[PDB]
């Protein structure tokens, strides 16, 4: 019973609203998964975690972004934070509700380097406090570039003429995102996962570019292995009269 | 049939129609003279540095893969334009690019003349950073290859991926022009200043890369000329730099 | 206060919601936008640009520029086929990685008209005729130059024009699967046939090259946006 | 076509055309274990609607749960029941029973 | 904000409710309807048609 | 890839809204962290805790305040109250939800001196009752000075001419803040932390003052160790032609 | 009642919120404000005041008034440099603790124009000429009085004016790090 593609005659109405930049880019996409714990297990998993806000780590979002040279949007961030206990011997406890702190650190703001750091109490660092069981928390970031648009591609250097790091620019600093528990402890350890969802609002685009053929090897380069321009067939002509 | 254009010195010649292609429908122009309060004041070249700069011609043989030039870095040792690039810190400019192919009626082939803004290239040896002299020399034409590159300090010069990891046949949303020797021999592309900021450092940032890629290869009798020179003539128009004085 | 009731779907996160958000950064002046050239407000403007079709996509021709070069050779037999492919730009291997094909790949249901341009890149003294046949979405691939002439066709004279442009209707393919193996299609075809030969004077080579171009027209309607199957991270 | 009382009321007409309002009553219970003494955080459920043309998951931890074109609903237990709304989703002009 | 109070019957699902629903699929153009013949807006139009009565309903 | 400061030409728009007194002072800053427990462990940690409302204990807020001689604002106080259990042997319990009482004591009102004190039931002492798991509680304090403005600096005495305490005035009394659990007991002890956040609204300032060079030694004095006026370099002139 | 739905971000505390607050103390008459002199509504009014620059910030000159005193000595060689510093008031050690520098330090991105005033505090019968050179943000420190004269400069004659005021454009430095 599957599968066929068909012609299927259509009345003349000519929809184009799903091909606008707002309907193309403005979808809620999961961009990062943050893992942190109530108590520290190892260097990897610690009371707190971080993420520099980039748009080059999810490839399905990155390819839709990199179809244009210059973008400009507002960010709507929302967090799906769930918690679970570690594999302990006993789990019998009476815990108070866990409160989470998601801190947005702007470009120019101080980042925490440990738990109990002074950067969690900075008034210029906007934080969100949310108890488990409620509606998911949501922040809104405006256009945060020093220049007039974000640049998905930078044919240039960052050092003394011709020196530094190729392709890197500080005109794409959107900030950092820091996650921790506000509670001091629990009876037994509790691991938390914070799914970060981006929704670009009021998107404007400039200078459209060719879609990427090769896969991605790094999240900060445009490096690639060479690839065929398309798939292969057996003949340039057709048979079966 | 022919027309002579002079910009200070010297005069070049061109045809009466020539199919000029403005970049994105935007003619290059100045910053509209809203330069008040004397905190970010700009400065013109004299006026002007607006003259024709002709580069060294390349030889399009039957196995040529293509060439590229990165701007404004391909005009670095070029007269007053090349001195304003080191006397000023920030600068903006637009360009008129002429690409002429001096072929005969007995030569065949097709060229694609592209202007790619922010043509960020990848490395041949991935995980390695490349030298800046393997991206752009002072006025030299850096050329593509037919095979993939295994250079440990250079870019990926396979022409069917165009150095940027894309399909080379899709390089037509950029400002482009076809040179079919059966029909044409010239190409005029007028590129404005496209950036995310109104001014930038000229030694550090390549604004756009001009690419000349042969799509139908050059083919001829063995008794004809075998090299078919291609001349690129660039005139920088409406250049502007930062103010170097007080108050 | 105001008596309220909480309807179902209250403390939920639907990813397609369009609610107002609390600004994490108020008191902040956004950098104003300037006139950057080349603003695009719709992805049909990208699909409305001619891009080169890799018609010669054999192996190992896909890793060269030879994929774009359609070979024109001196012919022994009269009325042979030059090339041919199916007219679905979302599934056919010669059209799915073109400019039109990437955008089409992003959407599940689309309908409109294609625009094929064939460019002859031989010598200026080469003269010949080609027969570019069109097959409707029913059936089917013709078997000869006479069967191709008895349907919709365009006789492209090389000695008169260097280019040949023809607009093809009835392109709408809807796929209900994410990746297709291989999802039988009923699209049309385009085939080219040697009407006479390519006639050359002396000291001109006998081989030449046809370039192909494809785009859409200003009526093309996409719908039901998905993620493309060209990324497999 | 799986609930017969709805199917017979639908199949009284050849061609239908409607919008769908889906709502979910999600309850949870523990298995018959030996001990049940725990301190659990609130369970969050994900109901994903996959459109025609979208990728379906074939396991847990699949990439299709993070697809931005697949609308999902996240709902914690103890709140109001979650609710989606589907429009008329046929390629043709009406559904055909 | 606006001072509110949650009346009884607040976080409930009554199956006869007629509340507005959050659209799971916005940004989507619905296929337009055409003139299909034989539109019916009320089931009394089906009952207003003569149908044959099985009066001789014995076995077999 | 880091780090450079650059000139980066800017179009003429001349923003100044982030330099107003409302945008400078009006940020939600953490001013106090209150620790109290369900049961008493020691004199330090007791069923209840207190804080006299001062604006001289967080130095980043204090230096932004002390740039002006006379301030006048309304206070928006909000509380992030989390709870955790002590390190007991067993934690298996079935607890009801904890209710907290945050009492604001005005200047002139009676302060509690123990648990079960009569001052927790005073009708002129506004209290806030909040159960755990809900939205964070929030109070609003108006301008509470007897004089016409708060004074960050007082060149004077508080006693008989020339006697008393130097620099202290009763024209900065904003009141006290008392925290306790309304619940009588739990099965096992539960420690609570109440983070206090201040947001000055409708701020007016007078007589701007020089920014402080030295660090702070006390929260009630302007005492200082002497310091250099700036950092040191090697030469008054420049090299590298 | 009114049918409502609770959107995400409902029972949260965002520290940048601007919601109406319940008054803990109503029924209270606030003391009215009077005309106190010197009301300031913007911190650019503090940065628009001339403050003295510690140009002579060597050791142990930073713990004295000698940091503010630029020495003018009798010269053996012609065309020597008097002083010199970089024109970034947020990072340079001679300007980061001035009035302009504290305010600039508080903000990450700033752009505008500085205003340098040089005051000669010698005798009334002292006569001399100084050459105050300006270097653009590209490059660079000149190496001689002739190289300084061949760029933007102001010849300050001591015998004519006691003060010299010059306005400098292109001051905008953006730092993406805290320290």
């Amino acid at each position: 019973p599957s599968d066929t593609m068909q012609t299927r005659h259509v009345i003349n109405y000519h929809t184009r609203s799903e091909s606008s930049i707002e309907n193309f880019m403005g979808r809620a996409a999961c961009v990062y998964i943050a893992q942190y714990a109530t108590e520290k297990v190892n260097d990897e998993l610690d009371r707190y975690t971080n993420w520099e806000i980039t748009t080059r780590q999810v490839a399905q979002l990155r390819r839709k972004l990199e179809m244009f040279t210059y973008m400009r949007f507002d960010l709507e961030i929302t967090f799906v934070i769930t918690s679970s206990q570690r594999t302990s011997t006993t789990y019998a406890s009476d815990s108070p509700p866990l409160t989470h702190q998601v801190m947005y650190v702007p470009p120019g703001g101080p980042i925490p380097k440990s738990y109990e750091d002074f950067a969690w109490q900075t008034s210029t660092n906007p934080s969100v406090f949310w108890t488990e069981g409620n509606a998911p928390p949501r922040m809104s970031i405006p256009f945060m570039s020093v220049g007039n648009a974000y640049c998905n591609f930078y044919d240039g250097w960052s050092h003394f003429s011709q020196s530094g790091v190729y392709g890197y620019t500080t005109l794409n600093n959107m900030g950092h995102l820091y996650f921790r528990h506000v509670n001091k402890s629990t009876a037994y350890p509790v691991n938390s996962v914070a799914r970060v969802y981006f929704k670009p609002k009021h998107v404007k685009a400039w200078v459209p570019r060719a879609p990427r053929l090769c896969p991605y090897l790094k999240a900060r380069n445009v490096n690639f292995n060479v690839q065929g321009v398309t798939e292969s067939r057996n003949k340039i002509t057709l048979d079966r009269s | 049939r022919v027309r002579s254009i002079t910009l200070g010195n010297s005069t070049i010649t061109t045809q009466e129609c020539a199919n000029v292609v403005v970049g994105y429908g935007v003619w290059p122009t100045y910053l509209s003279d809203h330069e008040a309060t004397a905190v970010d004041q700009p400065t013109q070249p004299d006026v002007a540095t607006c003259r024709f700069y002709t580069l060294e011609s390349v030889k399009w043989e039957s196995s040529s893969a293509g060439w590229w030039w990165k701007f404004p870095e391909a005009l670095s040792d070029m007269g007053l334009f090349g001195q304003n690039m080191q006397y000023h810190y920030l600068g903006r400019t637009g360009y008129t690019i002429h690409v002429q192919c001096n072929a005969s009626k007995f030569h065949q082939g097709c060229l694609l003349v592209v202007c790619v803004p922010e043509a960020e290239m990848g490395a041949a040896t991935t995980d390695h950073a490349f030298n800046h002299t393997k991206l752009s020399n002072i006025g030299q034409a850096m050329e593509f290859s037919a095979k993939k590159s295994t250079d440990q300090t250079g870019p990926q010069t396979a022409v069917h991926n165009a150095g940027m990891g894309v399909a080379v046949g899709n390089l037509t949303i950029f400002p482009h022009q076809w040179i079919n020797l059966r029909t044409n021999n010239s190409a005029t592309i007028v590129m404005p200043y496209i950036n995310s900021v109104p001014m930038d450092n000229m030694y550090r940032h390549y604004n756009f890369t001009l690419m000349v890629i042969p799509f139908a290869k050059l083919e001829h009798s063995p008794q004809a000329s075998t090299y078919v020179p291609i001349t690129v003539t660039v005139a920088p128009m409406c250049a502007e730099y930062n103010g170097l004085r007080l108050a | 206060g105001l008596p309220t009731m909480n309807t179902p779907g209250s403390t939920q996160f639907l990813t397609s919601d369009d609610f107002q958000s609390p600004s994490a950064m108020p008191q902040f002046d956004v950098t104003p936008e300037i006139q950057i050239p080349g603003q695009v407000r719709n992805l049909m403007e990208i699909a409305e640009v001619d891009s080169v079709v890799p018609v010669n996509n054999t192996e190992g021709h896909v890793n060269s520029m030879e994929a774009y070069r359609i070979p024109v050779r001196p012919q022994t037999s009269s009325g042979e086929q030059v090339f041919g492919f199916q007219l679905q730009p979302g599934h056919d291997s010669v059209l799915k990685h073109t400019l039109l094909g990437e955008i089409l790949n992003y959407y599940a249901n689309w309908s409109g008209s294609m625009k094929l341009t064939f460019m002859y890149c031989g010598a200026a003294m080469a003269t010949g005729k080609f027969l570019i046949a069109y097959s409707p979405p029913g059936a089917g691939v013709p078997g000869s130059r006479r069967d191709a002439m008895l349907g919709t066709h365009v006789i492209w004279d090389v000695g008169l024009q260097s280019s040949c442009v023809l607009c093809v209707p009835w392109i709408s393919q809807t796929n209900y699967r994410y990746v297709t193996s291989d999802a039988y299609t009923d699209a049309g075809y385009i085939t080219c046939w040697y009407q006479t030969s390519i006639v050359t004077p002396p000291d001109i080579p006998t081989t030449s090259t046809i370039l192909c171009f494809v785009s859409a027209c200003n009526d093309f309607s996409v719908r039901l946006l998905r993620d493309t199957p060209f990324i497999t991270q």
